[PDB]
């Protein structure tokens, strides 16, 4: 789901 | 995996304002150094709320849409060595973990950013760079941009993704 950033 | 650019090829937002970076962005466009299987489900736009403390950290909630539920991500930044920079983490990495180095390097405050990490997770290292939007709303100047900027740095265009907009999960 986070696939970006840190 | 293509390289990291130096920083020297990164920009730093010039007078960064911790307080106007505050609050919740979307994450609206990705360029990052792996892969891009065509093979897949499309990726969901997310949401980032930066909270800033009077210690000057962030803590910085991410909110998503899995299939069938909500999903959140907390973690602290801390101020690096010049505003605008930030590296993951109060104490520096514990037993087996994730570090990470972010620049801001442009934002307008009340419209988008454009943010570069490097990360290394479980040995492994990545770097992207994330444009925010503090809408879900992307118009064609901006991707054009993100695009050549991305460009910049090494990555082509097959790299880069504009996340889908959704309203489940993160307004």
């Amino acid at each position: 789901v986070f696939f970006a950033e840190d | 995996l293509i390289p990291a650019p130096p920083l020297s090829k990164v920009p730093l937002q010039q007078n960064f304002q911790d307080n106007q970076f505050h609050g919740k962005w979307y994450v609206v466009g990705v360029a990052g150094n792996k892969s891009l299987r065509e093979d897949k489900d499309p990726w969901k736009m997310y949401a980032t709320i930066y909270e800033l403390k009077e210690d000057k950290s962030y803590n910085v909630t991410s909110v998503g849409f899995g299939t069938k539920k909500c999903h959140y991500k907390i973690r602290t930044f801390v101020p690096g060595s010049q505003p605008g920079e930030f590296t993951l983490g109060r104490i520096k990495s514990r037993p087996g973990r994730t570090s990470a180095l972010v620049r801001v390097v442009s934002t307008n405050y009340n419209q988008h950013a454009m943010v570069f990490f490097k990360v290394v997770q479980q040995n492994r290292e990545s770097f992207n760079i994330t444009l925010y939007g503090r809408t879900k709303e992307l118009t064609s100047e901006l991707k054009e941009n993100f695009i050549r900027f991305s460009k910049s740095l090494g990555l082509p265009e097959n790299h880069i993704v504009f996340p889908v907009p959704i309203d489940q999960c993160i307004d």
